[PDB]
């Protein structure tokens, strides 16, 4: 059995995107990643167990002046993560409306993710875990904090989506 | 006759920029399927596909 | 207006984000027409 | 020893890409399909003790793409401007293709105009020496071509590859 398919990266710029997909796909992690240009296009084939699933990804560069090109990334996407940085309120925010618009533009059986990522800089945290966590239980949104830098939880919450992925 | 011609030369930019997008998308996914070759023979038959 | 202007300019600037990335990927794609084995290639990819 | 990057300018359908294709593959195509902003080749040929590398940049000719074709050309030391002799139009057109390098490109850019398609010359609209003409008082290289039958193909990317300093 072979159920490969399509999922977005979407969120403010300089969350963690990229890095996060470099993490999961290529094991690897940048310390100066450069913003992204317009997109990046990535796969990785991983087994639940019997049968075998391919992620066909697109890391879109999350830039305002990109806004308008992201359904030619999500439409016929059956799932999404939406990223934001946990030590920048502002881009929590910015996270709220990708996932209302996904909600009004995209399928509605998508998968969406909620990624709350750079959870090793807690140092400087500027967004409560239990406010980010019930923002997602409303919204029906797999939530979970991430570590693109330490690999913390990467790898769970993509296996996650490939099992809620009808 | 300021904001016609205007509105026009947008529409235009918008529909290169999309020939672009998609132009950029279809090479990615190539580049990304020869990156997921096997044999060098299955890199030449990638490289002759369609776009 | 002043904002059909200034949308203008934005939509122009991803126009020219994206003609520079395919640059980029069909160089790189020619690169790879060109290479004689696996090596290079992978080599490229990176 | 020697790379260098090359364009090529012409209205849409002129041959630009059949002419790219002969020269780079020698294929041809009845039926090529229109460019969707630009393509890229190379081709490496041994001059006669040294090679040079053709870095070939197939920009589309429709009217649409004409803001981008800076974004091409700028950093060439070579450009091709393709007509299609039996479409008087078209020269008209190269004939500003021309002129925008001039006032555009580098300074140093050699220009070579193509006569293309004179294989039907049976359909001539443009006299081969009213574009003689043209081109020697623009110090332009002229020279007609057929992707068809691959005529002065090799000859033209040849004669620029020579006098490129
Ligand atoms: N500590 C830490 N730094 C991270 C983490 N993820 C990304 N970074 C850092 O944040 C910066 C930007 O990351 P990047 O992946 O480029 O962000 P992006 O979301 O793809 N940006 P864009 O949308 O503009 O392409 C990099 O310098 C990277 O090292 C993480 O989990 N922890
Ligand atoms: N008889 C003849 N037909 C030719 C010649 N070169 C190209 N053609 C024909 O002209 C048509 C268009 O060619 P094409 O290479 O796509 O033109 P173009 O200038 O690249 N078009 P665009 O700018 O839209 O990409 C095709 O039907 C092709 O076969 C030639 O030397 N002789
Ligand atoms: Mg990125
Ligand atoms: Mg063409």
């Amino acid at each position: 059995k072979i159920c490969q398919f399509k999922l977005v990266l979407l969120g403010e710029s300089a969350v963690g995107k990229s890095s996060l997909v470099l993490r999961f796909v290529k094991g690897q992690f940048h310390e100066f990643q450069e913003s992204t240009i317009g997109a990046a296009f990535l796969t990785q084939t991983v087994c639940l167990d019997d049968t075998t699933v391919k992620f066909e990804i697109w890391d879109t560069a999350g830039q305002e002046r990109y806004h308008s090109l992201a359904p030619m990334y999500y439409r016929g996407a059956q799932a999404a993560i939406v990223v934001y940085d946990i030590t920048n309120e502002e881009s929590f925010a910015r996270a709220k409306n990708w996932v209302k618009e996904l909600q009004r533009q995209a399928s509605p059986n998508i998968v969406i993710a909620l990624s709350g990522n750079k959870a090793d800089l807690a140092n400087k945290r500027a967004v409560d875990f239990q406010e980010a966590q019930s923002y997602a239980d409303d919204n029906s949104l797999l939530f979970m904090e991430t570590s693109a830098k330490t690999s913390m939880n990467v790898n769970e919450i993509f296996m996650a989506i490939a099992k809620k992925l009808p | 006759n300021k904001a016609q011609r205007l509105q026009t030369e947008l529409d235009v930019s918008e529909q290169v920029q999309r020939d672009f997008v998609k132009l950029s998308q279809t090479l990615q996914v190539q580049l990304e399927r020869i990156r997921q070759a096997d044999s060098l023979e299955r890199i030449r038959a990638i490289l002759n596909d369609t776009k």
